[PDB]
């Protein structure tokens, strides 16, 4: 008897918005029945059943078969077909109650194109954005959408011929995607949780970079929010950022909006903290945006209070009334929305040309994958700065490689001296790419090489143990190279950290007195190491050259006298505008990143020979 | 059948009511006196023509019912009347002195003469005998279209209102204002509403700088002052400091100022569009005004021979949008300049639609790409406005001196390009470097297709070292150089070249580190150039039909190569793509008709934004301004154009 | 038909809600019932050790009485009993109002059972309905279809006697891209 907790795709859902119009004034309907005097500002629109011909557009016959079969179908059957959609339940009456959301879909969309109305809203269940054109899914038993939005382009094509569908229903647009995923005419949009896996539908459909195929490439996009909590603040954001720039460059004849309040202020199936006066705010972006043309379909919306305040503010905005004002100007959006929208205008700008010289990317194009073949006119620059060290260091101290193997990374990756498993003191200097101090051009984003300032300064330490002849490990953990659009440098150091001490280094005869230098953020990598094994028989300190990066909180895994070792052990200079037990030792220091290293390297330098004897 | 929400009325508050209107026939006889025939041929400054050809323009679209085009209250439908009475002198003082009341006051008594001299005198002023009244409506009409508004009677007005006031300073008038109508109407809701009215946000589009407008609140907090205007200091009016981009405020009205130049004339849609999507709509937000007023000109209009702008009447109803979408609703228009009627009269009327409640239109060009330098300009304001408010910093990394002695210790970066370059030349392309012997430079400043001692046809493409695009990232300050690409541009050619079976030929040259313009680079080019042509090129037997490819500078090798050599007989074109660079003129010393020759076999592609055509001789060859700019850019789009003169040049 | 529609429909609602209520009422009352049940678990334990002490004792006070010499343990003996006899009635109690807690269980249980079907059987002849109601529409769809058919023939350009014989844009003339679409050379 679960009807405690029913099924949140729920009848009450037109019902309670319907009610909310009336208690306003905009509905002079009492009864709370359909009837066409609703009064002065609206206008009712009748919902009709829709053919066969209409619904086997886009979905195949053996579908139409099955929802027209399960019509009459015995009581079990129904249970074994409920029980066998992924997430769609199945009844006695299901032929019509999901051919009449379709109808009113195209009832709405004629009403507007037709200029009998000024716009339509469709208050409408069950959704659409789940059900695929062969099999249903999520809630969803028709792609509603699909229906109505080829029929509006088949069977007018003399006054509309390109359309936009947006879905901030914050489960992603699955079914109304693939139906349109070859297609260019239709640039579809989808603000959603993504979460790979973990959100509903989490499939590869819903990435950031699902642009379209074929000829249908450069028109689908799928904003995916990383984490759960987004606000007001990142939904006018990418609003700004990404939807209006590409708007007024693809210029619609009709928008259509695929809306769920899901996402709403106080839901449960999204947690997230939307507004209805963000709602009403990107609604009146987006009348700015057409000339007018706007229809709203409702897919999403479990929480009835939810999606009635946030209803009732869009048939605000929808009849005229202006947008209110929002809880919050100074918010200042989370960074990870910001990295998000940025590799998203990359594509886009790598597409279109509205992102492209008003935001430095005219220099070079990204439509050549970066590669060091002559496929690509591009080329890494990290292997020319790699390849450069190993030749130098090559020719000069007859520095070996160490074969990474069965890990994937260069073979430069980490250079040694000779006969390193015979030092008995072996330097490991766990390093960072430098950095350079220039104008980057606004226009293009190329830079200049006559007054490139780049230093090496993590080879100051290698000359200077390779004077003491101890043993150098250099080892390059680089800062995302530009290209995998996935790789992450912490966990793969992590690894590498792991598989060194595991593989190698614990087998060593002649191994005595390990040291640890960590240049900028790449020093975390060695907490991890040390945190998880016992390595402070060989090991005797451990250095870091913080610069301005934030402190690396140290969790030991296998004592808590590593805390205590580690904090006695370790200097760690930060930035003099950084101002912040077991962070071992912060050291506020005085002239500023190079500045610090080439400052307290004597510090460092001697506190490594004194911890050395 | 329970009736269980009983009917009632509609909760809104925004059009039930009109927009306001303030019109009047008495402030169309503050006029100019004749003083030469020039004044017959020239556009009338401030002119009192502008009124009536606006409301006339109303009343052919239904908005007014008025076919009699005169005061009426019966405004129709859409709008209502807002009387004008001319402003007590209290409210005129609430900015001025009372040395410019008793000013205006003598004014009104004068003669003829001395009202010309009074004309003439003027910092770009004239004065009348009907100066005084004519100059107490304006200041009245606004604060009653403010009154209109606070105080609920309409959902918002306009207010058709000459002579201007955002010129004239509390001090005394200058710029064809007489009183101030901005700051008096301002400090005089302010005074009047301190409980409803108490942050307002002023902004200024019209193309002078709103210089009286900026005193009057210089030092106000509660009075935001936005200006957005063109500079150029030295000629445009007003010329003064006060229009520079850096007067944000003093005392507690820092960061509360702001203006906004332009560094040279001609924008148009795409430009306002994005200034006002990036700057003024964040911290409108975050200073949350009670009021926006706003000072209309459209004296920068598309048909306009004042502002020379290309501005569409569309924009003009977006802006409106976004300053309807910033305050609570409540809004009041004041016009303050305009030159060219007709543009002024459709500019006007799309701003009047879209404040009775009609959406704005589609602009008729959404793809301008704005010219640079009003980029770092607005850059440059956001650093300012970043160290003031907190909505520029930490998304644009501003968080509100590198070195000189560390220069001995630079990684190279010239021959590490060079050398990973000549790397994957020879794994794909086995090039053979080329050794310049009794010449001290880098053994892979040349590099050639094998066997080229026999090919025919032989493409020479000298060109610098290439280009790179870096990634700088926008969480804190400086640029991410691990995430940075070779933007190799000479690729296409070479293997264009070897897929028609040419002798092919790669040159660098590095670049002088530290140093403005390649001069060295030139010098170094010039010695290769002739050096090669010395010792190489004539010893091959099998020579025909060289064509040449350079790429930004280094073309002085080439110049120097056809002035001070003979060698116009066995090549057949010379290419160059110049760019952004200056032109290298052709030194003539064989003969003239080499240099005709030159000039003839040519084609260069220069920048939009170049130097030129804002024309150059013939001794630079026939240069060609391009549309876009940038080297790739303009490489990938007449890569196509260029091997079609080079196959028409060849057999 | 949608007058009637839609007082099931809202009917329908009500039921699932009230199968809702009935069945959260009696899943709370379980646990109560349970923690009722164990206090007349310890109750009984409690009875029966008071008996113990009743049996030994009333034993002592056999041991004693015949040929007296009476010691004072006899009325400790019989003060027991009055003890075991209180803590006996005490639990009585309880074990009734334990009781009433069950049956209210049990009745809402059975309610809840019989509620479910009640739906199912409510749903099926509101398909049964629903069905000829849609069916019904479409007729007069088919009917409104004839109706305009007509109306649009005969309004237009019409037959040879004047006998009986813009805003809004019906006549396909909304200015989006209509005219602008033709060629027009
Ligand atoms: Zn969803
Ligand atoms: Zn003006």
């Amino acid at each position: 008897f679960e009807y405690i907790d029913p099924h949140p795709e729920d009848p009450r859902r037109i019902y309670r918005i319907y009610k909310i119009l009336a208690e306003n004034g905009l509905i002079n309907d009492p009864t709370l029945s359909g009837v066409d005097d609703l009064g002065d500002l609206m206008l009712k629109i009748p919902v009709r059943a829709a053919t066969s011909e209409e619904i086997l557009e886009v979905h195949t016959k053996e579908h139409l078969e099955f929802i027209e079969s399960t019509e009459k179908m015995s009581r079990e059957e129904l249970l074994k077909e409920t029980e066998k959609g992924d997430s769609v339940y199945f009844n006695n009456d299901s032929y019509a109650s999901a051919r009449l959301p379709c109808g009113g879909a195209i009832e709405a969309c004629k009403a507007v194109v037709e200029g009998r109305v000024k716009n339509s809203l469709a208050v409408v269940r069950p959704p659409g954005h789940h059900a695929e054109p062969q099999a249903a899914g999520g809630f969803c038993l028709f792609s509603n959408v699909a229906v109505a939005a080829k029929n509006i382009l088949k069977n007018y094509p003399e006054s509309v011929r390109r359309i936009m569908i947006l879905d901030w229903d914050i489960h992603h647009g699955n079914g109304t995607q693939k139906s349109f995923y070859q297609d260019d005419q239709v640039l579809y949009v989808s603000l959603h949780r993504f979460e790979m896996g973990k959100y509903y539908p989490g499939t590869i459909q819903g990435q950031y970079d699902q642009t379209g195929e074929g000829k249908g490439e450069g028109f689908n996009c799928n904003i995916t929010w990383p984490v759960g909590g987004v606000g007001d603040a990142e939904y006018m954001w990418a609003f700004e950022q990404v939807v209006m720039p590409m708007g007024r460059e693809f210029k619609p004849d009709l928008v259509i909006i695929s809306s769920g309040f899901d996402a709403a202020d106080g839901d449960t199936i999204g947690q997230c903290h939307v507004t209805p006066s963000c709602y009403g705010h990107m609604t009146h972006m987006l009348k700015s945006l057409a000339r007018g043309n706007l229809c709203v379909v409702l897919e999403g919306g479990y929480n009835l209070d939810a999606i009635a305040r946030s209803a009732l503010s869009v048939a605000k905005v929808l009849i005229g009334e202006p947008p209110d004002e929002l809880p919050d100007p100074l918010s200042d959006p989370k960074p990870e929305v910001i990295e998000m929208i940025d590799k998203v205008i990359r594509l886009q700008s790598k597409y279109w040309n509205c992102f492209r010289r008003r935001h430095a990317n005219s220099g070079c194009n990204f439509n050549e994958p970066i590669n060091d073949s002559i496929i690509s006119k591009n080329f890494p620059l990290q292997k020319a700065i790699r390849q450069q060290q190993q030749h130098y260091l090559s020719d000069e101290f007859n520095f070996v490689t160490l074969p990474l193997v069965s890990m994937d990374l260069p073979d430069n990756t980490v250079l040694c001296t000779p006969n390193i498993s015979e030092s008995n003191t072996i330097i490991i200097v766990v390093h960072d790419t430098s950095d350079i101090w220039a104008k980057r051009n606004v226009i293009s984003g190329t830079i200049d090489l006559s007054s490139s300032v780049i230093i090496d300064n993590s080879l100051d330490f290698i000359k200077w143990g390779l004077d003491r002849k101890y043993g150098i490990i250099d080892v390059n953990i680089p800062l995302t190279l530009f290209e995998p659009d996935n790789y992450s440098g912490m966990i793969t150091s992590q690894e590498v950290l792991i598989y060194l001490w595991d593989n190698y280094i614990k087998y060593f005869p002649s191994v005595a007195k390990i040291a640890f230098i960590g240049i900028g953020d790449s020093y975390s990598g060695i907490v991890h190491l040390l945190g998880h094994r016992d390595t402070r028989a060989v090991t005797k300190t451990v250095i870091n050259f913080l610069g301005d990066k934030q402190l690396k909180p140290l969790v030991p895994l296998v004592d808590e006298t590593l805390s205590e070792w580690y904090f006695k052990n370790s200097l760690i200079f930060s930035n003099n505008s950084h101002q912040c037990k077991k962070f071992g030792r912060v050291l506020r220091c005085d002239t500023d990143l190079n500045n610090i290293i080439e400052e307290r390297f004597e510090e460092a330098t001697d506190f490594i020979l004194d911890s050395f004897e | 059948r329970q009736v269980i929400v009983p009917v009632c009325m509609p909760k809104i508050h925004y059009s039930p009511l009109k927009t306001g209107l303030c019109y009047d026939v008495r402030m169309r006889y503050h006029a100019k006196i004749f003083t030469s025939y020039f004044e017959y041929i020239d556009p009338h400054p401030e002119d009192p023509r502008r009124i009536y050809r606006i409301y006339k323009i109303l009343a052919e679209n239904g908005l007014i019912n008025d076919p009699t085009l005169s005061g009426v209250d019966d405004l129709g439908d859409l709008m209502l009347k807002i009387p004008v009475r001319a402003a007590t002198s209290e409210e005129i003082l609430e900015v001025h002195t009372k040395e410019h009341l008793e000013f205006i006051e003598s004014t009104e008594k004068m003669s003829r003469e001395e009202l010309l001299k009074e004309t003439e005198k003027g910092d770009s002023v004239y004065f009348n005998n009907d100066s005084y009244a004519s100059a107490r409506l304006p200041c009245g009409g606004a604060i009653e279209a403010c009154k209109a508004v606070v105080e609920g009677r309409v959902k918002n007005s306009l207010a058709v209102v000459r002579p201007p006031g955002h010129h004239a300073e509390p001090q005394a008038a200058g710029g064809f204002c007489l009183f101030s109508n901005v700051a008096v109407a301002a400090k005089n809701i302010l005074k009047n509403y301190p409980e409803s009215v108490r942050r307002i946000m002023i902004l200024d589009w019209d193309i002078h700088h709103g210089n009286g407008t900026q005193k009057s609140f210089y030092q106000d907090d509660q009075v935001l002052y936005v200006s957005l205007h063109r500079f150029e200091m030295g000629k445009y009016y007003p010329g003064t400091i006060q229009g520079q981009y850096d007067q944000t405020g003093e005392g507690k009205g820092e960061g509360f100022n702001c203006n906004i130049t332009w560094p040279v004339g001609g924008v148009g849609d795409a430009e306002y569009m994005w200034a006002f999507e990036q700057v003024v709509m964040p911290m409108g937000r975050e200073f949350k005004p009670d009021l926006v007023i706003i000072s209309s000109g459209f004296d920068a209009a598309d048909g306009d021979t004042i502002g020379q702008c290309h501005v569409t009447p569309s924009c003009y109803g977006h802006m409106t949008h976004m300053l309807k979408s910033l305050a609570r609703g409540n809004l009041c228009v004041v016009l303050e300049g305009g030159y060219n009627l007709d543009a002024i009269a459709r500019s006007a009327l799309s701003v009047a639609k879209v404040l009775i409640g009609e959406p704005p239109d589609e602009l008729p060009d959404p793809l301008s790409d704005p010219k640079p330098e009003v980029i770092e300009m607005i850059d440059k304001v956001i650093r300012l406005q970043s160290k003031y408010w907190n909505c520029f910093r930490r998304r644009h990394a501003n968080s509100g001196p590198i070195n000189d002695s560390i220069i001995s210790k630079n990684f190279p970066l010239q021959k590490a390009i060079r050398q990973q370059q000549q790397h994957y030349l020879s794994d794909e392309f086995n090039f053979v470097t080329l050794p310049l012997v009794s010449m001290d430079l880098p053994d892979n400043t040349v590099l050639c297709t094998p066997n080229i001692s026999e090919s025919n046809t032989i493409i020479i493409v000298v060109h610098d070292t290439s280009d790179i695009w870096a990634k700088r990232n926008v969480i804190s300050g400086t640029i991410d150089l691990s995430s940075s690409v070779i933007i190799d541009n000479s690729l296409d050619f070479i293997k264009w070249g070897l897929d028609r079976k040419y002798g092919i030929i790669d040159v660098n040259i590095p670049l002088t580190l530290f140093e403005p313009d390649n001069y060295s680079g030139m010098i170094t080019s010039q010695e290769v150039l002739i050096y090669l042509w010395d010792n190489y090129i004539k010893y091959f037997p099998s020579v025909a039909k060289i064509a040449f490819i350079g790429i930004g500078d280094s073309y002085s090798g080439i110049v120097h190569l056809l002035g001070h050599r003979d060698t116009r007989a066995v090549t057949k074109t010379v290419i160059n793509f110049l760019g952004d660079k200056q032109l290298k003129p052709l030194v003539p010393l064989v003969d003239e008709t080499l240099s005709e020759w030159y000039f003839k076999n040519s084609l260069i592609f220069s920048n939009n934004s170049h130097q030129c055509w804002k024309k150059p001789r013939k001794k630079f060859g026939r240069v060609l301004r391009c549309d876009t700019d940038g080297l790739n850019n303009i490489i990938e789009e007449r890569f196509e154009e260029a091997t079609d003169f080079i196959l028409d040049s060849f057999e | 038909k949608r007058l009637n529609e839609t007082q099931r429909q809202n009917q329908l609602d009500e039921i699932k809600n009230s199968v809702g209520l009935t069945f959260k009422k009696k899943q709370e009352v379980e646990k109560s019932i349970n923690d009722s049940e164990k206090r007349l678990k310890h109750a009984m334990t409690e009875s029966t050790k008071l008996q113990n002490k009743i049996n030994h004792l009333l034993k002592n006070r056999q041991e004693l009485e015949n040929f007296n010499k009476l010691p004072s343990n006899t009325i400790s003996s019989e003060n027991h009993l009055e003890e075991g006899s209180a803590l006996a009635d005490k639990l009585k109690e309880y074990i009734d109002k334990n009781a009433t807690l069950f049956n209210k269980l049990k009745e809402l249980q059975q309610a809840n059972a019989e509620k479910s079907k009640l739906n199912d059987e409510l749903r099926s002849k509101y398909q049964i309905e629903s069905s000829k109601a849609a069916e019904s529409a479409q007729t007069l769809k088919i009917l409104q279809e004839s109706m305009k058919s007509l109306e649009n023939e005969v309004n237009g350009p019409l037959t040879k006697f004047s006998t009986e014989s813009q805003n809004d844009f019906q006549s396909l003339k909304a200015r989006n891209k209509f005219l602008k679409n033709y060629i027009t050379l």
